[PDB]
């Protein structure tokens, strides 16, 4: 029936990019290492959205404390969407199957 | 938990909190009348009349009791430092109490303003323990010895410290789990991930914008939530801070050093901020 | 349902209302001798009142007058 | 996996047979007790006959169940006669139980019974009194008396003959059944006892008074009768549906529509044929408009029996679907009139294309009086229809019983031995019926039955007890009248189960 | 035993008592169950349903005892009932009766073999003198009387009065179609009981009588290729989804029509294989019915296995659920395959007539099942007593005018042959009196009174007990000619049979 | 299967026949004592008559079960006498016990009871007056309209309901051809004022929907426009989303309301009234905006109520707004919003002089407890006049009639005799118990009371006197103003005699093993 995997998709969806963040998490701790060891030697742009912008150092720094908010925010929110979708998915499994069989 | 037994803990527990002492005696005074009271009851005396006869006659006894008594000098630190010591000498605990009588009586004498020496509330006293050191390293400190310290880029020790308190949530509002994002996709959240960013910083910016040299921070469980990326930027604003302190010790901190409860940037000025001449944590000993 | 005629009702009507009427006059006036309030189902928690309106609530009563006279109280 | 054998078991069989028999005993005469029967139901069940509780009764003696079956048999076969077949077996079982110790145990048992119940059916047929149409009567005048008989049974007014000749009519109309069903009486609470109408077509005690029911015709001389087994109400298409509003016509649309599907389905059978719309089940306040908005009569919450009566009399087919559209699942009376009779809003269906259901209107609104008359009418019907069905008749109150008993114990003298001991006790079987009635009629089963024996040794025509008159006399000219076939059939079952179960002391069971 | 070991419940006293006594228990009613029987027996079979009879085997199989004593001898009683339709009512009583002489001889202290062997040679002596007492032989199956004359004896040995209309009705079922020479069949002649009409309305339709509603039309051909099927309709509509009918609103549309065309193909494939009657132990469906009306293949709406079984048995049909196009393997057999109303019940009728293989199907119209099945019981065991497969049954006195002859024969001779065996040989001639008693039981007099007079009838073969008073006061009814004889064979077995287990069940002390 | 002896059952019968009969005997009248009901919920409740307490009391024995069955009918028709039959049942029955304990058939004497019924019924048929009339009955109404409102909720007898209750009857009395029903009149319990605040309505009163008072409160004409449909934009009494595209479109939204106010106003008005009950409840906005625009409509209404007002008008509801008709609107000789309660909004009073088959007395009460006890009170006096309007005949009874009807039957026993003689003797003594049994409930010797009028009955028969049910020093009936529709007592005579007969029903005392199981 349709109601099974509707929820498990966006489960699996926000699951992986969240885990992509875990790589980026180390990087978001390492970008706090990389930029903090950048005194303005190499031109620091934020890469934040599609516009690539002439940036400053605090703009570089405050951003990666804010870029960790990626790994902070996206990871956490999904653990909701994980079970938020998972339970309604698990719920709908036995209901509509037993019907169509019964 | 028999009710009569229930009262008798508070029998001492009052005497526990009354004098801090003599709590055996207050139990040892109990059954003495409890005998005599049943007697009167056995005599048929009416428990009111029984009662009625007592706090009446108690007022009598305390005088004659006080008639026996010798007043000492409460204004004199040393008299009491001789007397309570002699009372400590009348008691078991001496070794440290000997060492700690001056520390007690001085910490007392420091909470003794009056020549009466009032009640000397242990209220104004903060008894702090530090794991290292020795009993010799027990010391009386005239501004609050605070649990730990918490600073990311925050100044290790700020003099003249304006003591902030956070009764406000540093975390961005929680629209899904802890985050100002809602959980559906990657794209729509990153723009409101941008929102979680600025808000936690701004409130943090607002903190130092009304300004503090030190910030009392209760526990983040004593909070709804406190965003660390804000705090990561908050100590990055170079504010000396403590995090995770008792909101009850806060109430002690609020009253004793005058750093008053602050849920607001506005409640930061210097107003609810105690001004702490030397704020530093001692890792030593 | 239990049909309770005068025979059953009266005694039951007395036993609560009388003996609970004791408890209220038990604590009555300045010399009114307190009752330990029996917290029943919750702790023992000992409460001591000169007021019977307290007694009304603490121990639930099935005695109909004692039930009714809670309101009268 | 069980079994049992022997007189120790045999008397035990008989042991239960006597127990129940005292329930059917006076259950005819309404003086006694009755036991309200609560079951796992939890509900009141109260009888005029053991057969009702026999259906309720569950037996530890399946031997008791045997007589049940055969007591049920002539009962359900005649519509009555549990009391007959029941007491007949238990009698001899009582009678033979002392013999059992001597033993009747040799299977010489039935050889008595057969011949016993044999002489009588012969003796009964000669004492069976046949009747015809104009023979002694009008054949209404026959049933006039036969209905007068059971209407004169328990006290009512001169309504007896009033009810008698009347109820005879639809009898003479629909008589096929021995049953009163096709004629079944409508109790009307209201009116006068002088108000009663035997109706030649199905007449509905009640339909409900709706909104627009006042606007629905109470008169059709061509009712096209929709027999609806379901509800047509406001919830057929529910009238509460939420709507999005950028404007206020969105509400107007969602409301004015869901109201229509109500009208839609119901008007389909309406437009097809249906002027008389009969639901045995509720009609919603909004749908009865759509019923009346057409001004084709609807009746919801109507008697199922009347609804089934209609299918019988009116030629209609019961409809479980308004979405089923046709004129033969309708029915044609040529009379639909509705005149509230007493308080009941009251539908008249006659002019049925055949009218195989009639119903007798009884009014006066006296619950005590009328229901007793209704029980009185049943027996009148029970008599008059079966008084037709067997035109050979015979007098009640044991009119031949002392005679048979005499006639039977007359044959006793020659045998003497085990079967004479029956033939006398077989003769003794007859007095038990007036015996119980001697309780009811206020008599001495001791003194009276012998008087009737005497009055069958002196008389011997019909002479027997009248519980009605509270006297004893010829019951045929005391007018107590029943066919002899039921009594013949009483005999057939009498010895039958009797001789039957006594052939089993050897019983086998296998719950395993 | 004394030791925790030694599994057994039988032995020693409990052998010489309880075993024989437990054997005594069941033969008790078999006495009331043999010969003319006015007695009756309620039985609930683990339906809790009462049934009434005089026959032991119907009852005994149900009955469950600790001891193989009862559990064994029934097999011999079956072994009789297997070979001979009746006398099994008797076959138990004699052994149990003859047994209890041993436990007496055991109180008298006679050895196992000693007690056994006297019966043995006397049983041979019986088997020697038993055919000497053959008083007639049967003759002609085509004759109704020649058959019906006997048939009463066994129906008698079940139930007394009914036998008259019955025994005639039996040979009128044509026991005669089979020669009774090396062949005869119940299932061909099978009893088919129509509840309703009269019990004496019990009729004969040669050729199958199936009370099942006879559907479709009459068979496409009367030769009909007969494909019988256990459940050829499991439904072609599926029970699935939400309501145990439908789930989605779109569901119902495919449920309703799918049954049709499947059944259409199904009932077409009934015509495609060529079955001229369709037999559904599965459900009937009007479309399939109308298909069976189109394809004109007679339909059977529901089946007991007995239907399917006999159809499988007789037609050579094979009942199989077909959600599957039917395939004739079942094919045809019966040359005339009909619809009929017998008892005016729709009666599925197949008929084919052959000296062997002909169905001449007993149709019992009857007012009461509980009777008509026991009415079936006697005719059953009567025609199974007709089953000897000797058209000349070497008849001996029926209802036992024999025993008095043999009770005279042996124990007289029993002393002549000497030695303590003689007493077992003389005890051998005693339990003969059982049925003379067992009838005098249900007749109501003393077997001594019986035997004293029926020894006084001396060499007779005729006079003996029965029902009524002529088994009572004289104890004299002519059990050669009341019209009642019995075959030597069914008699011959009971002695032979009840010789074995009786002898056997004594030997076993474990 | 456990069969007991009818005797044993007759015990269980008589064992049940007592407390229930007893229940009334100190509860009879105001001299009787209140009947308390405590529930499966443990809910203390003061109860009345039989049927109130009898249904509340959980019936156990067949008698107890049969009680409520029989008992309902007396309060149905008459409204009173329900308490009596239960007393009367056991009283005679428990002697019928004693009579059967003499070794007497229930068979034989119960006829005599059925038969002594009629002769007491006929003796009753002598008693008091055969007539009441429209102005006459009012004082005998006032008599009972005293004691009915001088009994339960108050003993004060507000003449309000006393002459309000009769008027609803008197209004619907003649309507039914000297008949009435208590749907056809109605007690409308709604509080907001005390017992002293009551009403009689020729129709329905509903608290008129207003989403704002300043948006005009308008009631007019005589007529209501009855609608299942909107008089202002609909809504199924539930949540509805109201959205608009731009900032301005909120203004056009009200125009749609404003136009479909008048569009429905102008539609529904021309067909009569402007007042349209709308089963549809609406949001605050359009309601008051129509109250504003013109001509308030009633919203958030019971589907029954739009039906109730329709069947009250005898015309229909307008189901569809696309539809409309005058019959499908209201037939009302008045519709007025009238201030409802002291605590809340004006009620919309539909009093129908166009068509009303129902004329309803309305009652406020200071509590539900009292407004229900008055609601509990009224039906009695409501039902007695229901008897009156059919048969205006009343009998002075309660100590005049019992001993009266008993005395002749006491004498009839000796005229009749055998089985009826101890029937009619015992038949009589049961009657004489009730007035006796009042001095039971009252403060007086029940014996000497019965003795008292027993002397007076020897003195005078069927007296305007009687006992004191009000326990007045004078023992009267006329000046006690105690009395019953001779319908009622006779009807009350029927029931116990009916039931003490019903215990005799046929034979069967056997059960499957289940009779009360």
């Amino acid at each position: 029936v349709e109601k099974y995997q509707q929820l498990q998709k966006d489960l699996s969806k926000s699951m992986s990019g969240r885990q992509k963040l875990e790589a980026q998490l180390t990087e978001n701790n390492i970008v706090k290492e990389e930029l903090a060891l950048l005194d303005g030697s190499n031109v620091v742009f934020k890469l934040l959205g599609p516009v690539l912008v002439k940036q400053e150092l605090g703009e570089a720094r405050a951003t990666v404390g804010k870029r960790l908010d990626y790994i902070t925010a996206e990871i956490k929110r999904y653990e909701s969407q994980l079970r938020d979708l998972e339970r309604q998915s698990e719920q709908q499994r036995e209901t509509l199957a037993q019907l169509q069989q019964e | 938990l028999h009710p009569a037994a229930r009262m008798l803990v508070e029998l001492s527990k009052a005497q526990d909190i009354e004098a801090g002492d003599g709590t055996t005696s207050v139990v040892i005074i109990a059954g003495s009348l409890l005998d005599s009271c049943t007697k009167l009851l056995q005599k048929g005396i009416h428990p009111t009349i029984i009662s009625e006869s007592f706090q009446k006659a108690l007022e009598k006894g305390i005088e004659i009791l006080t008639d026996m008594s010798r007043p000492v000098e409460l204004s004199d630190r040393e008299t009491l430092l001789n007397s309570a010591t002699t009372s400590l000498n009348s008691k078991v605990v001496s070794q440290y109490s000997s060492l700690l009588s001056p520390m007690s009586v001085n910490a007392v004498m420091k909470v003794i303003d009056p020549a009466t020496a009032t009640s000397v509330d242990l209220r104004d006293i903060k008894i702090v323990k530090k794991l290292g050191g020795t009993i010799d390293d027990c010391e009386l400190v005239e501004g609050l010895v605070l649990t730990q310290k918490v600073s990311n880029s925050g100044i290790t020790r700020v003099e003249k410290a304006k003591i902030g308190l956070i009764q406000f949530c540093l975390s961005a509002p929680k629209t899904d789990m802890d985050n100002q994002i809602v959980v559906s996709d990657y794209a729509q959240m990153d723009r409101v991930l941008r929102e979680e960013r600025a808000y936690i910083l701004n409130l943090v910016k607002q903190i130092k914008k009304t300004g503090c040299n030190v910030l009392l921070i209760q526990k983040s469980i004593l909070r709804d939530a406190l965003s660390d990326l804000a705090l990561h930027f908050l100590n990055k604003m170079k504010i000396m801070v403590i995090k995770d302190i008792e909101r009850e010790d806060i109430e002690f901190i609020c009253k004793t050093i005058g750093t008053k409860p602050v849920a607001h940037i506005d409640q930061f000025t210097a107003d609810m901020l105690g001004s702490a001449e030397l704020a530093e944590e001692v890792n030593l000993n | 349902a239990d049909e309770e005629r005068a025979e059953t009702a009266r005694l039951t009507s007395f036993i609560g209302a009388i003996a609970i009427g004791d408890l209220v006059k038990s604590t009555l006036g300045p010399k009114g001798m307190d009752k330990i309030l029996l917290s029943s189902g919750r702790d023992a928690s000992l409460m001591v009142t000169n007021d019977g309106a307290t007694i009304l609530k603490n121990i639930g009563v099935d005695n109909p007058a004692a039930k009714v006279l809670v309101d009268m109280s | 996996t069980d079994s049992s054998q022997g007189i120790p078991q045999l008397v035990s069989n008989i042991s239960a047979c006597q127990v129940i028999a005292e329930a059917v005993r006076t259950t005819l005469g309404p003086r006694g007790m009755d036991k309200l029967i609560v079951d796992g139901r939890g509900k009141a069940t109260i009888s005029n006959d053991g057969a009702t509780i026999l259906k309720l009764l569950d037996v530890v003696h399946p031997a008791a169940k045997t007589l049940v079956d055969i007591a049920k048999s002539q009962d359900a076969e005649v519509g009555d006669g549990t009391t007959s077949v029941t007491l007949l077996a238990a009698e001899f079982l009582k009678q033979v139980k002392p013999y059992v110790e001597e033993g009747l145990h040799p299977q010489i048992i039935i050889r008595a019974f057969r011949t016993a119940t044999q002489l009588a059916v012969n003796k009964i047929k000669e004492i069976a009194v046949t009747v015809k149409k104009a023979d002694k009567v009008e054949q209404r005048k026959l049933l006039e008396k036969c209905a007068m008989t059971a209407l004169s049974s328990k006290l009512i007014s001169q309504q007896k003959a009033f009810f008698a000749k009347m109820v005879v009519d639809a009898v003479m109309m629909l008589d096929d059944l021995l049953q009163l069903k096709m004629i079944g009486i409508k109790k009307v609470q209201g009116g006068a006892l002088e108000d009663s109408q035997l109706v030649a077509g199905v007449a509905f005690k009640k339909t409900f008074s709706y909104a627009g029911f006042e606007m629905q015709p109470k008169k059709y001389h061509n009712p096209k009768i929709a027999l609806l087994n379901v509800e047509l109400e406001l919830k057929a298409e529910k009238d509460n549906a939420e709507i999005r509003v950028h404007t206020v016509e969105d509400y107007q649309a969602i409301v004015d529509a869901e109201w229509n599907i109500l009208y839609d389905k119901l008007e389909k059978i309406h437009h097809s044929g249906a002027k008389v719309v009969l639901s045995k089940l509720p009609i919603g306040d909004v749908a009865t408009q759509y019923f009346a908005d057409r001004d084709m009569f609807c009746a919801g919450r109507v008697p199922e029996e009347d609804l089934k009566r209609t299918m019988m009399a009116c030629g209609g087919s019961i409809q479980t679907s308004v979405n089923a559209l046709s004129a033969d699942v309708l029915g044609r009376c040529q009379v639909f009139e509705e005149t509230q009779i007493g308080g009941e809003r009251y539908n008249f269906f006659t002019g049925c294309p055949k009218a195989k259901t009639c119903t007798f209107i009884l009014r006066g609104g006296a619950e005590q009086f009328m229901e007793e008359t209704e029980r009185s009418l049943h027996d009148a019907i029970m008599i008059v229809r079966r008084a037709i069905k067997n035109d050979s008749v015979v007098a009640g109150g044991g009119a031949i019983e002392m005679e048979l008993s005499k006639y039977l114990r007359d044959y006793s003298r020659t045998i003497p031995g085990k079967q004479q001991l029956l033939i006398g006790a077989y003769a003794k079987a007859l007095e038990i019926i007036p015996r119980q009635l001697c309780d009811n009629a206020g008599f001495d089963a001791t003194n009276i039955l012998n008087k009737l024996r005497a009055r069958h040794a002196q008389g011997g025509t019909w002479y027997g007890v009248d519980i009605n008159n509270e006297d004893i006399a010829d019951n045929f000219e005391a007018f107590v009248w029943e066919p002899a076939m039921v009594r013949i059939n009483a005999l057939t079952a009498a010895s039958e189960a009797a001789c039957l179960i006594v052939s089993v002391d050897e019983t086998i069971k296998n719950p395993r | 035993m004394l030791k925790e070991g030694a599994k057994h419940f039988s032995g020693l006293e409990e052998a010489v008592y309880r075993n024989i006594q437990a054997c005594k228990e069941l033969a008790q009613t078999t006495r009331t169950a043999y010969g003319p029987n006015g007695m009756n027996k309620m039985v609930i079979n683990h339906l809790e349903k009462l049934f009434v009879t005089n026959d032991a085997a119907t009852i005994l199989r149900e009955l469950e005892v600790q001891h193989p004593a009862a559990k064994m001898i029934v097999m011999a009683s079956h072994m009789q009932e297997q070979e001979v339709g009746d006398g099994t009512n008797f076959v138990l009583v004699f052994a149990g009766a003859l047994l209890e002489l041993a436990e007496e001889l055991l109180r008298i202290g006679l050895s196992v073999s000693e007690v056994i062997e006297g019966y043995e040679i006397a049983c041979r002596k019986a088997h020697e003198i038993l055919p000497n007492l053959v008083c007639c032989s049967a003759k002609n199956l085509r004759d109704i009387d020649e058959v019906s004359s006997l048939l009463r004896t066994s129906i008698m040995s079940k139930q007394y009065g009914n036998e008259v209309f019955l025994a005639k009705l039996i040979a009128q079922a044509c026991v005669s179609i089979f020669p009774d020479s090396g062949h005869f069949n119940v299932d061909n002649i099978r009893v088919c009981k129509i509840l309703g009409s009269g019990i004496s309305s019990s009729s004969v339709l040669h050729g199958m009588v199936f009370k099942k509603e006879t559907e479709g039309d009459v068979t496409s051909v009367k030769d009909a290729k007969i494909a019988v099927y256990s459940c050829p309709f499991d439904g072609m509509i599926t029970e699935t989804k939400g309501t145990v009918l439908i789930k989605t609103a779109e569901e119902l549309m495919n449920f309703s029509k799918g049954e049709e065309n499947l059944m259409d193909a199904q009932v077409k494939a009934i015509a495609d294989t060529g079955a001229n009657v369709v037999v559904t132990g599965g459900k009937v469906a009007d479309m399939a019915l109308h298909y069976a009306n189109k394809y004109n293949i007679m339909l059977v709406r529901l089946n007991s296995k007995w239907d399917l079984r006999r159809l499988c048995k007789t037609v050579g049909a094979t009942a199989l659920p077909r959600l599957t196009p039917p395939v004739l393997e079942e094919m045809g057999h019966c040359d005339s395959v009909y619809l009929s109303e017998v008892g005016d019940t729709q009666v599925v009728v197949f008929k084919h007539e052959k000296e062997d293989g002909a169905i001449s199907t007993i149709v019992l119209r009857g007012s009461t099942d509980n009777l008509m099945d026991d009415i079936e019981r006697a005719v059953d065991d009567g025609v199974n007593t007709f089953k000897v497969l000797t058209r000349d049954k070497r008849l001996v006195p029926g209802g036992g005018a024999t025993e008095i002859e043999l009770a005279k024969q042996i124990t007289s001779y029993g002393e002549t042959c000497p030695g303590l065996e003689q007493y077992a040989i003389k005890k051998f001639a005693e339990a003969f009196e059982a049925i003379p008693r067992a009838l005098a039981e249900n007749s109501g007099v003393k077997a001594n009174e019986v035997i004293s007079k029926l020894y006084a009838v001396h060499q007779e073969g005729n006079k003996n007990v029965g029902l009524d008073i002529e088994a009572e006061v004289p104890a004299v009814k002519d059990m050669l000619e009341a019209g009642i004889l019995d075959t030597y064979l069914g008699k011959y077995w009971a002695i032979k049979l009840a010789t074995n287990a009786a002898v056997t069940v004594l030997r076993v002390d474990q | 299967k456990s069969r007991l002896m009818g005797l044993e059952a007759l015990k269980s019968h008589i064992m049940a026949a007592k407390a229930v009969a007893n229940t009334m005997r100190t509860s009879l009248g105001p001299n009787g004592l209140d009947k308390m009901m405590v529930d499966k919920d443990g809910d203390v409740t003061v109860t009345n008559d039989g049927a109130t307490i009898l249904s509340m009391m959980d019936v156990d024995h067949q008698i107890a079960k049969l009680m409520v069955e029989l008992s309902k009918s007396q309060d149905d028709e008459i409204g009173d006498g329900t308490t009596g039959v239960v007393v009367l049942a056991g009283a005679l029955l428990e002697e019928a016990e004693q009579l059967l304990d003499r070794g007497i058939h229930p068979i034989r004497i119960a006829d005599g009871y059925e038969q002594a019924a009629r002769v007491a019924i006929e003796h009753l048929d002598k008693i008091s007056d055969s007539v009441l009339v429209d102005i006459k009955d009012t004082e005998p109404l006032i008599q009972t309209a005293k004691t009915t409102l001088g009994s339960k909720v108050v003993n004060s007898c507000h003449r309000q309901m006393a002459e309000i209750a009769v008027n609803a009857v008197l209004t619907v009395a003649d309507m039914e051809r000297r008949d009435v029903d208590f749907e056809l009149i109605k007690v409308e319990g709604k509080v907001g004022g005390r017992l002293e605040d009551t009403k009689l309505i020729k129709g329905v009163i509903v608290d008129k929907d207003f989403s704002h008072p300043q948006m005009p409160k308008k009631v007019e004409d005589a007529k209501i426009a009855i609608l299942t449909c909107p008089f202002e934009p609909p809504k199924p009494k539930t949540k509805h989303k109201l959205d608009v595209t731009s900032v301005e479109d909120y203004k056009a939204l009200q125009k749609y309301e404003k136009e479909k106010f008048e569009e429905m106003i102008q539609q529904i008005k021309e067909t009569g009234a402007n007042l349209a009950i709308c089963q549809w409840g609406f949001d605050d906005e359009a309601n008051h905006l129509l109250l504003q625009n013109n001509l308030p409509a009633v919203r958030w209404v019971g589907g029954p109520e739009i039906e109730l007002i329709a069947i009250a008008t005898g015309g229909r509801i307008v189901p569809r707004f696309s539809e409309l008709t005058a019959e499908k609107l209201g037939f009302a000789g008045l519709v007025q919003e009238i201030s409802f309660g002291t605590t809340k909004d004006k009620m919309l009073v539909i009093e129908q002089c166009k068509n009303s088959r129902a004329v309803t007395i309305f009652i406020r009460g200071g509590n539900k407890m009292i407004i229900e006890e008055a609601k509990r009170s009224l039906h009695d006096a409501l039902c007695v006049i229901r008897n009156l309007i059919r048969d205006n005949r009343v009998v002075y009874g309660g100590g005049a009639a019992e001993i009266s009807c008993a005395l002749a039957v006491s004498q009839e026993a000796d005229k009749c005799p055998t089985l009826e003689q101890y029937a009619m003797r015992a038949f009589a003594d049961a009657l004489e118990v009730i007035p006796m049994a009042l001095s039971e409930n009252s403060g007086m010797n029940p014996i000497q009371t019965m003795t008292e009028v027993r002397a007076r009955q020897v003195k005078e028969m069927n007296p305007a006197l009687g006992i004191d049910c009000l326990h007045k020093g004078t023992n009267d009936m006329k000046q006690q103003h105690v009395i019953e529709t001779l319908i009622g007592k006779k009807q009350q005579i029927s029931l116990a005699t009916q039931m003490v007969r019903m215990i005799l029903k046929i034979d069967d005392i056997r059960k499957p093993g289940e009779s009360e199981e």
